């Protein structure tokens, strides 16, 4: 739901309303209706009721980075000229109510308010499409009242406690009810240890299997021990929910609800979090969460750890004017000291506070803010930038709680001011690399259902480890979860866990861990035989709902936006405009994913092994030389101009820990032999179009990680696959091709496959690596190619080969004006016949 | 000054001993001023019976467990404060229960005094195991809302008189929350939605009946300071 | 299924209409060329609502009504 | 009040419309004590004004 | 930095600017210049917040902005906490009357004060009255003397538009709570006590300034007249004789202000419109009214006319003949969507309105006026907010500190003048010399009793608060004090936008934008990225033909959304026809074929 | 135990218009409930007399300033606003105050017709030098609440009418404290004590009394049911 005003929605549906005025008799023409619109007359707003029910409205909120920025309501009047908008969505609209405004567009044809209705309604996009992580759940007051209302303190009033003479167990209540009873009188508090007899909460599973093996029913008791408000808030949760008892910090309550998107509907989990919304907010009011001067606790270490580490300044500088140091080596020595001294202060600040303190309270729960704005609140501000960006060696050593200085606060003024305009750049980096990436994958869109191909990617799951405990894989959650299993996973004993094409769900993946299988074979977009599109099976779960992937789905721009969305975060390019070449210094960010996506040679380019054997190595004033010679081959292989400047690999086992590369080691094809960036074409030119495709996701996701940035592998890949769909010629037998010339590989084997005349004569190719530029540059429709390439050369040749286009493309149907190849617009579902059934048609 | 319209007052039935009302509707911000004090004197006016001690002739000290009986002293407890017992009698009363030989006891085995009625004999109590027995002895009187249980520090009569929290009242659980309504072209007005879990004892309307009686009374002694002072009329 | 009753245009139930038809992108055309059947009827050779209709319910409730309670069938258009 | 007393870089004679890049919209030094380094308008004159 | 009685440095190292800029500690024998006081970097508007020190620069600049948005309010009333500046700024600004002569105010009214000077010299000045600024705000200023009064040479005598005896008043000093309450103040939402609308707190005037004028033209010169054809009585019954709305008369969006009729060129009549006038006897008149209106969502009271014209020898544009402003003023209240913020950079939208009886109340009874919640002071790194807050709830109940036993070890650096002081005592604390997080605490829990005797907030700046409806007291106290905060200038009045069909641009066909011109929102290329990944085709589809340069099927639509009619299907823009056209033209057989292979279609 | 005791009601003086009611014995838990419900219904409902709208002879609108006078005329308004008044007819009825030359022109100079008192003549209106000459004429209405300005279109008005906010509402400040009793050996019971300071107009009894006949009859849907 949402709140529109009264003289808005009257505008946006003014001939709707004149209609059913003239309807009602209220107006004898149309033109009548027109003037009692336009002069608000009484009896308006008693049809614009009738007329705005069950009518969704779009919702919108420029820039829309991400496809929840326009999310469909169902609108009510109100009151006043400000919309009402639910907070739950606010993280999806990326919006505060501090002055944002807001668009609203209306529907007008049914199918377009089906389409709202269904595909855009807001209760239907829980799920963030990037990971497929909960986006509308519990966030700021709502996670401080559940955090508040769930803790567990010592020492509450009424709180249970053990038998003892004269004395039976002094804190046990019969139900719920009277426990609120004893609260409602004072006697109880809501964050006591308790222990109660629940009859409508279902056990903890583990709890479950031995109160009751027969398995556990409605109205059968059990004694939980637990807190009041932990069954308050077991309440919210669905029926058949097993009972938590646990304190929810924000990723307590993330896992909860993720663990509800799988098992439940979505109609479910949109109710689950209206009651979540309503109780937290409730018990936020009476958190007691209020911040004063009383409550910023400055930690009184504070001055011993100043002067000692102003001791240490005082000895740089002695060394400095003794002649030991250089100007800009006492800067570094100072920030040096400075970092440390506001680390040691964080630590003590952190120590200091009480685990009830509000400021600290707030930071700790997740639902606000983070340790580092509560320590220059109240320990000190640190360190600041000079307007070039380098560090100042004198710090804030002041805190807000105390008040800067004159001179701190103009120091401190150049990193805001930088910001401001730090800030707005930052956008048209990732605008670009956005603009790029739609280009590349824009009608990339589900075709068929399955491809029936054997073929998928190897994916590892956990690693068995020294102890007798498995540890699951971190990239577990990005990888394999979500995907579909190419080949049937078998355990220990050879019983099959899970059948081929099964969704790798949360479920699926503990259950594998369970059995303690490490590694398993799923269906990947980057393997898929599909000739046009991806299939469904392939691709596997939708990020976005969870089930598999419908007919129609427009997954190239689902993933070039979720690739594009987070690329702010990413470090950049310097943006001024001085300076030396920043090539030098590895930004591995925004630039590297660049880099990657355009497959150009790397700038630090190391070579990788042309033949797997053992290495001899030597090494010269200012150049490596590293020899393979093939264990079971012949003939080795020599790189002799290798910088010395560039380290040589690290290795590093568990426990020989090799370390450097060392002589006498072993390397197999593919391995790489020096620090640095892999070159694309040539892992391409050794290892073939699998591994290269592999490389490079794994390259794109290493800076996406390291960079602190969540996305799955198969957004990736989607990208990836664009890049290696050609096949330059290199000679032709009896086909038409012409050498030199780049060929779709789907057409290069339908060729080869055709000629059968004579068998086969195949024409020689190979697969060419490009960037995503060069792949969006090119299409097989001539109307499409009218837009990019020489318009009258593009439309001789269709017309000398009198071929017709099959609007495919997309880009294509939308110069037709003829709507969009992908969802409700594929011919699949645009020419469905509705006829009601004889049975149902009966009652006529 | 007449009210804008008569606010009225409509019921659903929800299960046996559960009722949801609706009042509506009421002048803008009344909804707020009804709710809470309505749920107040139904969980702390209406008068009943409740068992305020009990003694267990097994067990002096040894509170854990009873022999001849699988179910522990506060399991004992708990399933005695779910009793729904009344009575006529305005003062203490004892009441007996006494059981030999293994099988479930339940309320049903009680045999109590006149004037004293007990409404739910099919609730269990205990199991009692072989050569088991249960003897027990409780202390039922009437009052209002819930009591803590009261300590025997001064007994010397007795050791073995474990106190027992008293739910008094027959009402269980209420709840209520407040909607917004809309009549001609104000959305202002008030809804209240209040649900009722009561006793067997007594019918959720009864209780609703009772509570607005009380309220009406109580309110009357401001009402009486001047009757004649012009108040909004329904 | 247990589930507190849908409000506004949640009713019927999403999921449950997707168990009816081939996928959302099929119903969401199921839907809209019912409730143009419902409508052109309404203006004056369609059938016409075969539920209870409410009070004034637009065409589209109509139809979703209909399509959840497997009073309506239709054949893919591929 | 405040804009009697404005110090506009933007203008006739001053810098060019497409200069006005990051560098010159920052807190140099020298303003300490002549030019406020905290106010200055929010839209897209944001240190040149 | 500190120094003694005879100017000599107390300290051994003093901190020092050199000569590139760098912030240093150097002995006390290397000085050779201070500055002359703390304030000498910041402007006025940023000398006008208090505890400066605790805001972050960022936060600062929003702070220093937003004053200066501030619309001016019905009565100006000077914040309880503040700084020196607010006087000076406000008599250096020039709107505050200020004597020029020592004298005695012979006569005083809200029109004009005249004064005797003591050299006999008599001066009179002329204060102006519900002026309409270039921004629409009111000007009104009023006297603050009384007639025999003595007034020195440079005494403010008569407030400008948004002062109080002659210092800054941006805004009203008012009782906050800081707590969440029930979520209405989430994400920097604001709460607001019904009382602030029926005691007009923030109420405020604005004017608008219309205009029109007739032209000559082709066919001749335009009039002024009250006779404008076909319209009824109930029209124009405000219109005085010459054809402008009379003064004091209210009018509301579509009322007519200025009655003006322009020449028409042929007529032609459809035999339908000739009909038309034979069965209404309407004798040929070729005038066509283009009245001026008010425009969309504008009410008010006219307040004056300003009338021009050339015959009387004004100075008009070439071609014109007479020029009409007419000035419509209404009086705005608070109203939910309206900005409002503090001068820490602290603002925030009101999300509701609750009655008096709703709002969480002291003990004593007194409800808050304005409830901010908790969780947006913190992470913004603008504690300097609650700082205002102790100190204004200080100011508003008076202090006394003992000195029975000595002063106490806290009070030692406070000048003897705050000692003590009474109730709605105002006090200042400059930006960078002001008052100490020790002096405020321990002033914090010297407060004098209320009414009753009773001290309604602790020493931490904290109070036990009621809640308004359940009526049972909060679990944990409250932070409760005095905020000073203002209305700034972005009204949900001149925000809110709707557009069903209105005018198009005829360069290029689409909808006009602005809210002035009636046009529609814009949807970008990445709205359309968002709907393709939706997979809603028809939406799209609608939006980028119905909704747009599509003429043809924008009027159908229309047609059929208002008869009743299923919208019909959209299909073969006119820009794919003249494409198609221009193909064949250049020989090249284009032709459409339905389905995988089949025949032709139109 | 069970006590039959009945609670009991006691007022006792501070001011003129203040007053302290105390009600005990209550059950435990209890007071606040009925103390914020009297608080709220205080603060609501309680009907009182204001003025609707005023009319000046030299003026067409309140964006205006009369000859002679210090205060322009939104300042006369806004000073007018904190008159309270009492009438006796739900009718409207009309008061005239005329003044010439100089002096200060306040509430007492209103000359009210029968059944219509002004508790506050010392209230300022305006002031007046030499030139001045003040008539104004008032329109009192019954009601309760706060009404905002009717507008002159709706009301059918002729121009020269200025309608002003109106406030309803005797009552100025309410407040209410809790403690326990020494009832027999319980001990528990609560004790309520309600705080009421009302505008000069009406009595704090009688406005307590008001609130209660609302609560009894809006109770008395409940006490309907058998
Ligand atoms: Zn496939």
């Amino acid at each position: 739901q949402c709140g529109l005003p009264k003289l808005m929605a009257l505008e946006l549906f003014k001939p709707f309303v004149m209609k059913r005025l003239v309807d009602l008799n209220h107006a004898q023409n149309i033109k009548s209706a027109k003037r009692m619109v336009e002069r608000q007359r009484p009896q308006v707003w008693d049809v614009l009721e009738e007329v705005i029910a069950e009518h969704p409205v779009l919702l919108n909120r420029a820039p829309t980075l991400h496809r929840l920025g326009i999310q469909a309501f169902e609108p009510q009047l109100v009151e006043g000229k400000a919309i009402q908008l639910h907070p739950l969505v606010c993280e999806a609209f990326n919006a505060d109510f501090d002055g944002d405004q807001m668009a609203v567009h209306l529907p007008l044809s049914a199918e377009a308010q089906a389409e709202a209705r269904i595909l855009m309604l807001s209760s239907n996009n829980i799920l963030s499409p990037a990971s497929g992580k909960p986006l509308a759940m519990p966030r700021l007051d709502m996670v401080t009242g559940l955090y508040y209302l769930t803790t567990l303190v010592e020492g509450a009033t009424g709180e249970y406690q053990a038998a003892t003479k004269d004395a039976p167990e002094q804190g046990v209540y019969s139900s719920p009810a009277e426990a609120i009873m004893a609260m409602d009188r004072g006697a109880l508090s809501v964050r006591a240890k308790i222990k109660v007899r629940l009859t409508e909460l279902r056990p903890p599973t583990d709890l479950e299997a031995q109160l009751f093996e027969n398995g556990w029913k409605p109205g059968d008791a059990w004694t939980a021990e637990t807190t009041l408000g932990r069954v308050m808030f077991n309440e919210l949760l669905p029926k058949s929910y097993p009972f938590v008892n646990e304190q929810m910090h924000k990723k307590v309550q993330a896992r909860i609800i993720n663990d509800l998107a799988e098992r439940f509907p979505m109609i479910v989990v949109a109710q689950t979090v209206d009651k979540l919304k309503d109780a937290g907010f409730y018990w936020a009011t009476r958190s007691g969460v209020t911040v004063s001067m009383a409550d910023v606790l400055v930690p009184p270490q504070k001055q011993e750890i100043l002067e000692r580490h102003e001791a240490e300044a005082d000895a740089i500088e002695r060394k400095y004017q003794r002649g030991a140091l250089n100007h800009t080596e006492r800067n570094e020595s100072l920030v040096k000291i400075w970092q440390d001294a506001t680390e040691e202060v964080g630590k003590a600040l952190e120590e200091f506070y009480p685990a009830d303190n509000p400021i600290i309270t707030i930071v700790k729960s997740g639902a606000t803010g983070n340790l580092t704005q509560t320590r220059t609140l109240a320990g000190m501000k640190g360190l600041v930038t000079n307007p070039k960006g380098e560090f100042i060696p004198r710090p804030i050593k002041s805190s807000f709680r105390e008040g800067l200085t004159v001179l701190e606060y103009f120091i401190n003024t150049h990193g805001a001011r930088k910001g401001l305009a730090d800030t707005a750049l930052r956008t048209a980096d990732s605008g670009y690399l956005t603009r790029r990436l739609v280009d590349v994958s824009q009608d990339v869109i589900v075709r068929e259902h399955d491809c029936e191909t054997e073929r998928g990617i190897n994916v590892t799951l956990a690693e068995r480890g020294p102890d007798g405990t498995l540890i699951r894989d971190a990239h577990v959650e990005t990888s394999a979860f979500a995907r579909t299993l190419a080949t049937d996973a078998v355990d220990a004993n050879g019983n099959v866990i899970i059948e081929r094409g099964h969704d790798l769900g949360d479920p699926a993946i503990d259950a594998l861990l369970a059995a303690g299988i490490t590694t398993v074979k799923v269906r990947s977009v980057l393997t898929c035989t599909s000739a046009t599109g991806v299939c469904a099976m392939c691709y596997g779960r939708s990020m976005a709902t969870g089930k598999l992937v419908d007919i129609g789905e427009a997954v190239g721009i689902v993933a070039a936006q979720s690739i594009g969305e987070p690329g702010t975060q990413l470090t950049m390019r310097t943006f001024h405009q001085g300076g030396v070449t920043g090539g030098a210094d590895i930004v591995g960010g925004l630039p590297r994913v660049q880099e990657l996506f355009e497959a150009r040679v790397p700038r630090n380019k190391a070579p990788i092994a042309d033949v797997a054997g053992r290495v001899r190595l030597e090494e010269s004033d200012k150049f490596f030389k590293i020899t393979i010679v093939p264990d079971d081959g012949g003939e080795e292989v020599v790189y002799d101009k290798l910088s010395k400047r560039q380290r040589l690999r690290v290795i590093t086992h568990e426990d020989g820990t090799e370390g450097v590369l060392s002589d006498g080691d072993h390397v197999e094809v593919g391995d790489q032999l020096m620090e640095g960036a892999a070159d694309p074409h040539e892992v391409l030119r050794v290892q073939g179009p699998r591994e290269v495709q592999i490389h490079l996701v794994k390259e794109v996701q290493e800076v996406y990680r390291a960079q602190g940035v969540s996305i799955h592998d198969k957004h990736i890949e989607v990208i990836v696959r664009q890049m290696l769909r050609r096949v330059t010629i290199i000679d032709s037998g009896s086909t038409e091709f012409l050498p030199g010339s780049l060929t779709e590989r789907a057409e290069f084997e339908a060729e080869n496959r055709r000629v059968v005349a004579e068998g086969g004569e195949p024409a020689a190719g190979r697969p060419v690596l490009m960037g995503i530029t060069k792949a969006s540059l090119a299409t097989d429709s001539w109307l499409s190619a009218a837009s990019f390439q020489e318009t009258t050369r593009v439309l001789t040749d269709a017309a000398i080969n009198c071929r017709s286009d099959k609007l495919n493309g997309l880009k294509e149907n939308v110069i037709i004006g003829k709507l969009i190849p992908a969802g409700t617009g594929i011919s699949r579902y645009r020419n469905i016949q509705v006829q009601p059934t004889e049975e149902a048609r009966a009652a006529a | 000054m007449l009210i804008s319209q008569r606010p009225t007052l409509s019921e659903e039935t929800v299960a046996e001993n559960r009722s949801r009302f609706v009042i509506e509707p009421l002048e803008p911000g009344f909804g707020y001023t009804l709710g809470n004090s309505l749920r107040r004197t139904l969980l702390s006016s209406i008068p009943g019976a409740a068992v305020t001690s009990i003694r267990i002739d097994g067990v002096l000290h040894e509170f854990t467990t009873v022999p001849g009986v699988k179910e522990d002293v506060t399991d004992i407890i708990l399933n005695l404060k779910g009793l729904v017992v009344s009575s006529d009698d305005d003062e203490p009363v004892t009441m007996y229960l006494r059981k030999q030989g293994p099988g479930v006891v339940t309320a049903g085995d009680i045999v109590p005094p006149a004037g004293v009625t007990v409404h739910n004999p099919d609730m269990h109590i205990a199991t009692l195991n072989d050569k088991g027995k249960l003897e027990v002895e409780l202390v039922v009187e009437r009052g209002r809302g819930y009591v803590p249980a009261v300590q025997n520090k001064a007994s010397g009569a007795e050791i073995g008189r474990i106190p027992v929290d008293s739910i008094y009242s027959p009402v269980l659980k209420v709840t209520y929350k407040v909607e917004a309504t809309r009549v001609e072209q104000r959305t202002d007005f008030d809804k209240l939605i209040i649900d009722v879990e009561t006793k067997n004892s007594i019918s959720p309307r009864d209780a609703l009946a009772s509570a607005g009686g009380t309220l009406v009374e109580l309110f009357g002694l401001a009402r009486e300071l001047n009757a004649d002072s012009e108040h909004i009329e329904i | 299924s247990a589930y507190d009753t849908p409000l506004g245009i949640t009713n019927p139930p999403i999921d449950e209409l997707l168990s009816r038809a081939s996928s959302k992108y099929a119903l969401v055309i199921y839907a809209a060329k019912r409730a143009r059947q419902i409508n052109d009827y309404y203006n004056q050779e369609y059938v016409g609502p075969l539920v209870e209709p409410g009070l004034q319910e637009k065409p589209l409730s109509i139809a979703l009504r209909e399509i959840h309670g497997d009073l309506l069938e239709h054949t893919e258009g591929e | 009040l405040t804009h009697k007393r404005r110090l506009s870089a933007l203008g006739p004679g001053g810098l060019s419309r497409e200069r006005a890049g990051l560098e010159v919209r920052d807190v140099h030094p020298s303003h300490y004590g002549r030019m406020c380094p905290i106010e200055t308008p929010e839209g897209p004159n944001i240190g040149l004004i | 930095s500190p120094t003694d009685e005879n100017g000599r440095f107390t300290e051994d190292r003093v901190m020092v600017r050199k000569k590139g800029g760098e912030v240093e500690f150097v002995s006390a024998d290397q000085v050779d210049y201070m500055d002359v006081s703390p304030r000498q970097m910041v402007s006025v508007a940023t000398a006008m917040i208090p505890f400066l020190e605790h805001d972050d620069a960022n936060r600062a600049l929003m702070g220093a902005n937003m004053q200066r948005q501030a619309v001016p309010l019905v009565r100006s009333e000077a914040p309880l906490v503040g700084t020196g500046m607010e006087l000076r700024a406000a008599i250096d600004a020039g709107d505050v009357v200020v004597a020029d002569k020592t004298g005695v105010i012979e006569e005083v009214s809200a029109d004009y004060i005249t004064v005797m000077a003591d050299d006999g010299t008599r001066q009179s000045y002329r204060l102006r009255k519900f002026a309409r600024s270039n921004h629409g705000t009111c000007a009104n200023q009023r006297p603050i003397v009384d007639a025999g009064q003595r007034v020195e040479a440079g005494q403010v005598i008569a407030d400008g538009p948004c002062t109080q005896n002659g210092e800054m008043a941006l805004g009203k000093n008012l009782l906050v709570a800081i707590m969440p309450w029930e979520g209405h103040n989430y994400e920097d939402a604001i709460i607001l006590s019904n009382r602030l609308v029926e005691e007009d707190v923030l109420t405020s005037i604005h004017i608008e300034e219309h205009e029109i004028d007739a032209r000559d033209t082709k066919l001749g010169a335009e009039e002024i007249t009250r006779d404008i054809p076909n319209v009824s009585d109930e029209v124009l019954a405000d219109l005085d004789e010459r054809g402008i709305v009379r003064i004091g008369a209210e009018v509301r969006d579509g009322d007519i202000l200025v009655g003006k009729v322009t020449p028409k060129g042929e007529t032609e009549l459809t035999p339908e419109e000739r009909l038309l006038r034979a069965i209404f006897g309407e004798k040929a008149r070729e005038v066509r009214d283009t009245s001026l209106k008010v425009p969309h969502g504008e009410s008010g009271k006219v307040i004056g006319i300003r009338v021009f014209s050339r015959e009387d020898d004004d100075e008009l544009p070439a071609g014109v003949n007479e020029l009409v402003r007419v000035y419509v003023a209404q009086k705005r209240k608070i109203s939910d969507g309206d900005k409002l913020a503090g001068r820490h950079g602290n603002k925030g939208v009101i999300g509701k309105i609750l009655p008096v009886e709703d709002m969480p109340f002291l003990p004593d009874g007194t409800p808050v006026d304005i409830i901010l919640n908790t969780h947006g002071v913190p992470r913004r790194m603008n504690i300097g907010q609650i700082l205002e807050t102790h100190l204004g709830w200080v100011a508003k109940a008076g202090w006394n500190i003992d000195v029975a036993a000595g002063v106490p070890d806290w009070a030692s650096k406070l000048p003897e003048e705050l000692y003590s002081a009474p109730a709605d005592s105002t006090v200042a604390t400059p930006v960078f010399d002001g008052a100490q997080e020790g002096e405020l605490a321990g002033l914090l829990g010297s407060t004098l009793p209320n009414r009753d005797g009773e001290v309604m907030v602790d020493a931490d700046g904290k109070s036990t608060l009621f809640d308004g409806r359940s009526g049972e007291p909060f679990p944990y106290p409250v932070t409760v004090g005095y905020m000073y905060i203002l209305k700034l200038h972005h009204l949900v009045d001149d925000k809110i936008h709707a557009r069903s069909t209105g005018p198009y641009s005829m360069i290029t066909q689409q909808p006009l934008g602005g809210k002035a011109q009636f046009g529609g929102q814009r949807f970008g290329e990445m709205e359309c990225w968002a709907m393709q990944a939706y997979g809603a085709a028809y939406t799209l589809q609608e939006l980028l033909t119905i909704k747009s340069d599509d003429t043809v099927g924008r009027v159908k639509v229309y047609e059929a959304i208002v008869k009743g009619e299923n919208i019909p299907e959209p299909g073969i823009p006119e820009s794919f026809k003249v494409l198609l056209k221009e193909l064949q033209s250049l020989c090249l057989n284009v032709e459409v074929l339905s389905s995988d292979g089949a025949a032709i279609e139109m």
